[PDB]
């Protein structure tokens, strides 16, 4: 849970939230929201897929307006 | 006869508790049928 320039890493906070959950929650689910939070920090998969959908719909509209 | 054949047979006697033996054997194996189904469940232990 370190960082490339010290400073608590990027989401050692999200991992602490996902570990405190997995500490005192008896199931792997009901602690999965925090797991998806932490993996979102790691790979930015949700953020990148949303940005790409934004840009994709924009590009489709622009191409439909350009070529028609 | 020959002076001891009478007590020569009391080298075993009924003592019928060997059926409670299997009675509690069965408790053993009823629990043991949970040998392979159990696995990791604890994420709250150390």
């Amino acid at each position: 849970g370190w960082g490339i320039t010290g400073n608590k890493g990027r989401c050692y906070d999200f991992w602490m939230d996902f570990s405190e959950c997995m500490s005192h929650c008896r199931e792997p689910k009901d602690c999965t929201l925090l797991r998806e939070d932490y993996l979102e920090c790691l790979h930015h998969s949700k953020e990148f897929q949303r940005r790409n959908r934004i840009y994709k719909e924009e590009q489709r509209k622009l191409r439909a307006a350009s070529r028609k | 006869i020959m002076e001891f054949a009478e007590n020569l047979v009391l080298r075993l006697m009924e003592n019928p508790e060997e059926r409670d033996r299997k009675a509690r054997e069965h408790i053993y194996e009823m629990h043991e049928r949970c040998k392979k189904i159990k696995e990791m469940w604890a994420l709250p232990i150390r």
